[PDB]
RNA sequence: UUCAAAUGAGAACUUUGAAGACUGAAGUGGGGAAAGGUUCCACGUCAACAGCAGUUGGACGUGGGUUAGUCGAUCCUAAGA
RNA sequence: AUAUGGAUUCUUCACGGUAACGUAACUGAAUGUGGAGACGUCGGCGCGAGCCCUGGGAGGAGUUAUCUUUUCUUCUUAACAGCUUAUCACCCCGGAAUUGGUUUAUCCGGAGAUGGGGUCUUAUGGCUGGAAGAGGCCAGCACCUUUGCUGGCUCCGGUGCGCUUGUGACGGCCCGUGAAAAUCCACAGGAAGGAAUAGUUUUCAUGCCAGGUCGUACUGAUAACCGCAGCAGGUCUCCAAGGUGAACAGCCUCUAGUUGAUAGAAUAAUGUAGAUAAGGGAAGUCGGCAAAAUAGAUCCGUAACUUCGGGAUAAGGAUUGGCUCUAAGGGUCGGACGAUCAACUUAGAACUGGUACGGACAAGGGGAAUCUGACUGUCUAAUUAAAACAUAGCAUUGCGAUGGUCAGAAAGUGAUGUUGACGCAAU
C-alpha cells in the first residue's frame, strides 16, 4: 500500500461495507480536504472493504499520508 | 505454433463465444471476440433484401443518421421499389373499376 | 539495372597485434568466391582489393554480406582465430573485425 | 469456484478468521484449562459441507 | 485516430478553446525511388479526438510550425 | 537415471550446472465451466503428516495478496415453478 | 444537461438522378403496418484470415579434417476512424430459332435472355490515421551503485485438391420442415407546432457532467473436485508445429512441461508379462480355448444363390527398393505464334543388388452347410448380450365430445387436447 502512495498518488484507506463510492469519495473530499480523481474498491478475503482512492493532480498523496500520521 | 485461448470465463464454443485470431503490435497471436454478423433488412412484401439499407445488429440503428436507414421514397425502408410500384398500379386500376 | 555494391571490411585492429594477414585474407577471398556456380568464374565481375589496412569487395553478381561473413569465418577457423577474432557489423554493408 | 454469492464469500471469510491457534497469555490465566484449539479445520481434511 | 489534409481546417482546431496540448513528430523515410526526406506530423489533441496533419515538404512545414499560436502547449518529438 | 558443486549435525530424494531420456500439439503444453476455499505469494521453520528419506512441500508458524460505465451477474423469456 | 457552427425558412417544414437511388443535415402525436432479434442437418464449390512451405536482402548464433553462397533464428502492427473495395440482387437501353447464356453439380429467358451502360448490401480486403514515439533484433560506451546513455536495422516477394476456422452462392433429405421474449429501427397516417426583422432542427459537427452494487487470488486433477487417502477409478469444453503416410493411426523431432512412483546387491525354484522352435500338423480338448497364419496399394480374375439392390476384398493370381531418364496432363501477356512463370499426378523404359523392396511401424484367414432372429437398434450398473425386448409390416377392439381411455380426498379440479376417425385410445 504504502508503495502506491509515492509512486501512484493513490491513499489506501479501510472502509465500511455498507459504503458505496459515491459516499467513499464524499467523506474523503471532506475529512482531508482533497480532490478524487476515481475510486477502485474490493472485498478483502477477511470480509473487509478496501478501497484505493487516487487524488487529482493538484495534490500530493504522499504530503497527505503524513499528515494523516502514517508514514 | 502459437496456440491461444479464450478472453472470457465461457469456456464453450457457442454463437456468442466465437474468437478469430490476429497478431498485435507485441507480435504474438491473440484470440479476438466477434460479435454475430448482421442480417440485412427484408421487404414487407415479398421478404427480399432491402437495397441501400445499412445492415446492422438492431441496437446499433438507434446511433447511425436516418440517411442510412430509409430510401427517399414511399415506403423507402419498408417495401421495395417493385413492390411499392405494384402497390400504386393495383391502387389506380381497382377505384378506376370502382367508378364504373 | 545491375549497379554494383560494395562491401569494405576493416582489419585495422587484428593487424596491429600482428596475427592477422590482410594480403591473405583477401587472397582466400579470390579463389573462393562462388559466382553463378563454382570457384573462379570472376569474369570481371567480382573485385577485391587491397590497401593494407581495409579489404573491398565490390561486385556486380550475386554477392550477399552473409556471404562474405560465411567466407570469413571460415578463413579464420582454417588458422585457428576463431577465439580472439569476430567479425562485427557496424553499418549496413560495412563491418570490421573485433580482436577483444 | 471463482464465480461465488456473496453469502458463500461472506461464509468463507468468518472460517478464515476461526481457524487460528490459541494465543499462548490466555494459558496463563486463573483456572484455565484450555490446550489447543480444538475445533481447528484442514481443507484437505474435513470440507465445510457448502 | 482522425487524419485531415487541408490547413485552413488545421489553424481552425489549433483555436478550438478545447485544445491544451500538441506535439510535432519528425520521420525519416524513404520516398519511392530518391533521397530520403524529411516528413513532419503535427498532432492535435482534441477533447474526444487525436487530429493528425502529416506533410512532406520541409520548407512548408518550418512555416507552419511558427505560425502556431504562442498559447497553445506544444511538444517537440 | 548419472557426475560434480553449493547448503546442512546429517543428502539416492533440497538448490544450481552438466549429461542421458520422456510427454510428441485428441500432450505430462497453454486457458476455463462445476466442485474445493486460501491450497496463491514471501519470510521463518521440521515434533507430527508426505506407507524409504527429507535441509524440501499443497505440512507447521507469522504476514502479504483478488482494483472494471465496456468481462460476467444484474435484464429477457424457454420447459416449468 | 446545454451553446456555437452548419443546414433550413419571404413558394414555410432540403435538393440531385429517366430509373435502380444518392447526401453532413433536411417538422411528424394518437393509431396502424412491417423488419431486425430469430435459428435444422449433410455435401461439394468460390473467397477471406491465421498457420504451414519457400525466394532475395539487412543482423545474430552454430558447424567447418573435408564439403555445404550452408544449418538455426529476428524482420511485428490492436480496438477504433477516413477513403476505397463484392458474389448475389436491382435499374435503363435493346428485342432473341441458325435458340442462346451458363455451374464441379442444368438451370434461366417475350412475365424480356445474351450484350452495352449504371445502382446497391461492406462479410472481406487495400491505403492512410492510430504508429513507431511501441514492440523486436544488434552494435559501441559508462558501473558496488538509486542503474543507464548514444547509436543503427526493423525491408521486398512467391506458392496451394495444404491444415484450422469464418463466410457466400447453391444442392440433397423428412408422415422430422428444425424456440420464445425483452429490446431497437423504418414506414403508413397527418393531430399540433411553426418565418421577415424572425424561428426551428440536439437522427449533421464540435463542446460539458455522471455511470452504483456483487463476483475477480489459485487448482481444475496419476497430489488442490468425488470415491474414508497425496486411491492405476470417475468428472463438461476451447487453442493444436515438422517428417513419414490416405490419415486427429502408429513411430521420431521443435516450442513448452516433467525427469515424479522406497532403494542397494544377486540372477534358484514357481510365477506374471513378452518371445523362439527340428520332424509331424488338432493325434490335444466338452469345444481349435489360446496362439499362428492373412493384411497396404496397383493390375488380373471372381461361383451358387438373389427381394436384382446384392453376395464381393467372394474364391484365386501377379507386382512393389534404389538410381538415371522419357512421355502426357497448366496460368498469364501485347495479336498468328512465340516468350515467361509455377503445381504433384499418372504411365512407361534402361541401369543396379547375397531375389532384397506396404523391408520398422501399420495391417481381412477363407470355403461347403444346418438351427434360429428379417435387418440397424435395446436390457439384467457389480456372474446371463441371447434365439429375449423393440422395430417396420399385418390384424382386431372402443369412441362423433352431454364421448372413448385414464387421473384426483374433494373441487367453479385434471392428462390425451395448440386434438376430431388419413384421429386418439386399448391389444
Ligand atoms: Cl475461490
Ligand atoms: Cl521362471
Ligand atoms: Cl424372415
Ligand atoms: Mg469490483
Ligand atoms: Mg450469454
Ligand atoms: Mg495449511
Ligand atoms: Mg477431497
Ligand atoms: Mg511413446
Ligand atoms: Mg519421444
Ligand atoms: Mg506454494
Ligand atoms: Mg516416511
Ligand atoms: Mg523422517
Ligand atoms: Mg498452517
Ligand atoms: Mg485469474
Ligand atoms: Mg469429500
Ligand atoms: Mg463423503
Ligand atoms: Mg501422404
Ligand atoms: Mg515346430
Ligand atoms: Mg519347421
Ligand atoms: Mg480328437
Ligand atoms: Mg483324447
Ligand atoms: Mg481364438
Ligand atoms: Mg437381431
Ligand atoms: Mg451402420
Ligand atoms: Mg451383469
Ligand atoms: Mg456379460
Ligand atoms: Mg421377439
Ligand atoms: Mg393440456
Ligand atoms: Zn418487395
Amino acid at each position: 500500500a504504502m508503495k502506491k502512495v509515492e509512486d501512484g498518488n493513490i491513499l489506501v484507506f479501510q472502509v465500511s461495507m455498507k459504503a458505496n463510492k459515491y459516499q467513499i469519495k464524499k467523506a474523503v473530499k471532506e475529512l482531508y480536504e482533497v480532490d478524487v480523481l476515481k475510486v477502485n474498491t474490493l472485498v478483502r478475503p477477511n470480509g473487509t472493504k478496501k478501497a484505493y482512492v487516487r487524488l487529482t493532480a493538484d495534490y500530493d498523496a504522499l504530503d497527505i499520508a503524513n499528515r494523516i500520521g502514517y508514514i | 505454433a502459437q496456440r491461444v485461448t479464450f478472453r472470457r470465463r465461457n469456456p464453450y464454443n457457442t454463437r456468442s463465444n466465437k474468437i478469430k485470431v490476429v497478431k498485435t503490435p507485441g507480435g504474438i497471436l491473440r484470440a479476438q471476440h466477434v460479435k454475430k454478423l448482421a442480417t440485412r433488412p427484408k421487404c414487407g412484401d415479398c421478404g427480399s433484401a432491402l437495397q441501400g439499407i445499412s445492415t446492422l445488429r438492431p441496437r446499433q440503428y438507434a446511433t447511425v443518421s436516418k440517411t442510412h436507414k430509409t430510401v427517399s421514397r414511399a415506403y423507402g425502408g419498408s417495401r421495395c421499389a417493385n413492390c411499392v410500384k405494384e402497390r400504386i398500379i393495383r391502387a389506380f386500376l381497382i377505384e378506376e373499376q370502382k367508378i364504373v | 539495372q545491375k549497379i554494383a555494391k560494395t562491401f569494405t571490411v576493416d582489419v585495422s585492429s587484428p593487424t596491429e597485434n600482428g596475427v592477422f594477414d590482410p594480403a591473405s585474407y583477401a587472397k582466400y577471398l579470390i579463389d573462393h568466391i562462388k559466382v553463378e556456380g563454382a570457384v573462379g568464374n570472376l569474369g570481371n565481375a567480382v573485385t577485391v582489393t587491397e590497401d593494407g589496412t581495409v579489404v573491398t569487395v565490390v561486385s556486380t553478381a550475386k554477392f550477399s554480406g552473409k556471404y562474405l561473413k560465411y567466407l570469413t569465418k571460415k578463413y579464420l577457423k582454417k588458422n585457428q582465430l576463431r577465439d580472439w577474432i569476430r567479425f562485427v557489423s557496424t553499418k549496413t554493408n560495412e563491418y570490421r573485425l573485433a580482436f577483444y | 469456484a471463482s464465480h461465488k454469492t456473496f453469502r458463500i464469500k461472506r461464509f468463507l471469510a468468518k472460517k478464515q478468521k476461526q481457524n487460528r491457534p490459541i494465543p499462548q497469555w490466555i494459558q496463563m490465566k486463573t483456572g484455565n484449562k484450555i490446550m489447543y484449539n480444538s475445533k481447528r479445520r484442514h481443507w484437505r481434511r474435513t470440507k465445510l459441507g457448502l | 485516430a482522425r487524419e485531415i489534409t487541408d490547413i485552413k481546417q488545421f489553424l481552425e482546431l489549433t483555436r478550438r478553446a478545447d485544445v491544451k496540448t500538441a506535439t510535432v513528430k519528425i520521420n525519416k523515410k524513404l520516398n519511392k525511388a530518391g533521397k530520403p526526406f524529411r516528413q513532419t506530423k503535427f498532432k492535435v489533441r482534441g477533447s474526444s479526438s487525436l487530429y493528425t496533419l502529416v506533410i512532406n515538404d520541409a520548407g512548408k512545414a518550418k512555416k507552419l510550425i511558427q505560425s502556431l499560436p504562442p498559447t497553445l502547449k506544444v511538444n517537440r518529438l
